[PDB]
């Protein structure tokens, strides 16, 4: 039983670290309209908002966080990901996030030091 | 998607009358060049026939380019259909084993909690019931599979 | 007034604006003389109207064939003068 | 071929771009005969080849005043057919 | 002599990987204009080709490597990524392409085993 718990102290959670990412997008972002001016700030808050929850976790983990923010004028938009790592340890978690006029995208891994 | 294929079966249903009015089209454009040759003073506001005849050989156009090509790519929308009633399915076994578990048949209960009990059943029964006709119409719309 | 009879070829359109393009085109013919200038006219004046950006063509012996943004086609006779205009970008 | 010299007005696109238009128009004139299959070919080679959305227009005589996109005009004459081509979408 | 050597070795180039990105991404695409569907093709191929000439390059590194394909059609372009690992060891790449009518930006990250 102490295995467990300490596995999954140690592993990278996936669904912790997507609500780390709504919760940075919704504090930087919320209901704000897309502005060209205030997109730079909106992307290092969410940012740095998301290194230090992930920070804060205690969890072993180098943490990389990738943000995207997308003006709706019909544009599709992908992103994809495809990497090499120890599956056993390390995680990724690619999340999604839309308004009326705006699109969301923020990548976090996590690497087993 | 069962709203989409159900407009799927609606376009089907249009074909026949897009037709139909392709023909009211032809004899119209036989009626119209009367027209013309019994010297008709066309209104304003009358939209003139080319016009009407070149966007609605677009509009033909557009439905059989497109809606043919989404109706092929179905077989994601097939197995999603599969998935979902073996999903019905087995819940239908597992309520079938919840009744025959839950049978309050017996005269100690009291009629009010075993009723409400059996109105929470009767719910989620005809919450499974919807699930099953859904289900089914689905299946028959798209009937393909 | 010189009753110029409209024979519009093909729309993809609202009848208000094609009646509109008719009777701006009939203007612009009665104030000007040159195919390019009359075309020009009447781009600028839609463009004030219904928002920009339409392409014009007034002429005699032309052919066409364009990709037009949905209910902002329109082309068109006025005497001897075809005339169309398609929204498009 | 018929050297149908291609006497070029107005420009607003680079040389091979240009010689593209000529030669491919060379190629819709001595395909086709009428003007308005030779601005179908042309546009059509255009959006597959330049992307979408161009707007060609075959003819002898015809006034136009059309909203390009930069790098996207050409007006030129091959014989005394008047060929303009833009791009706008 | 020897030790610069084995350093150069086992350290994360960014030159290299700015070319390895690039190369990839023009065999993927090249000359191809944007095209709704045949992005998800584009971004697994930059990927696929990304991935697979890093792991030749047999450094000690795990690699993180992202794909984003936009269409030309007045909306706006940023990449903000901040990470938290050993600035000694690890390092990143981001490499942004445009054409005619599309933006490709990849970025790639190289963390030590």
């Amino acid at each position: 039983m102490e295995d467990y718990q300490a596995a999954e102290e140690t592993a990278f959670v996936v669904d912790e670290v997507s609500n780390i990412v709504k919760e940075a997008i919704e504090s930087a972002i919320g209901g704000n309209a897309y502005q060209h001016s205030k997109v730079n700030q909106w992307t290092t808050n969410v940012v740095e908002q998301t290194l230090s929850q992930l920070t804060k976790l205690g969890k072993p983990f180098k943490y990389i966080v990738t943000c995207v923010i997308m003006q709706k004028n019909g544009a599709g938009l992908h992103t994809a990901s495809s990497c090499f790592w120890d599956s056993s340890t390390d995680g990724s978690c690619t999340v999604r996030w839309e308004n009326k006029t705006m699109y969301c995208i923020v990548s976090a891994f996590g690497l087993s030091i | 998607t069962s709203d989409a294929v159900t407009f799927i079966t609606y376009v089907q249903s249009l074909k026949r009358k897009i037709k139909q009015f392709e023909k009211q089209v032809e004899l119209y454009r036989n009626g119209q060049r009367l027209l013309e040759k019994q010297r008709f003073q066309f209104p304003p506001s009358w939209l003139y026939i080319d016009n009407i005849e070149g966007e609605w050989g677009a509009f033909n156009d557009i439905m059989r380019r497109k809606d043919s090509a989404i109706q092929q790519q179905v077989a994601n929308l097939q197995m999603k259909i599969v998935q979902e009633d073996r999903a019905v399915e087995s819940r239908t076994t597992d309520l079938l084993t919840d009744w025959e578990k839950t049978k309050p048949v017996t005269g100690n209960l009291r009629p009010e909690e075993a009723l409400q009990a059996l109105t929470i059943y009767e719910g989620k029964f005809g919450r499974l019931k919807d699930d099953r006709e859904k289900c089914a119409k689905a299946k028959e719309a798209l009937e393909l599979t | 007034m010189c009753d110029r009879k409209a024979v519009i070829k093909n729309a993809d359109m609202s009848e208000e604006m094609q009646q509109d393009s008719v009777e701006c085109a009939t203007q612009a013919l009665e104030k000007y003389n040159i195919e390019k200038d009359i075309a020009a006219h009447i781009k600028k004046e839609f463009d004030k109207k219904y928002n920009p950006t339409w392409h014009c063509i007034v002429g005699r012996n032309f052919g066409s064939y364009v990709t037009h943004e949905t209910k902002h086609f329109i082309y068109f006779y006025l005497g001897q003068v075809a005339i169309l205009l398609f929204k498009s970008g």
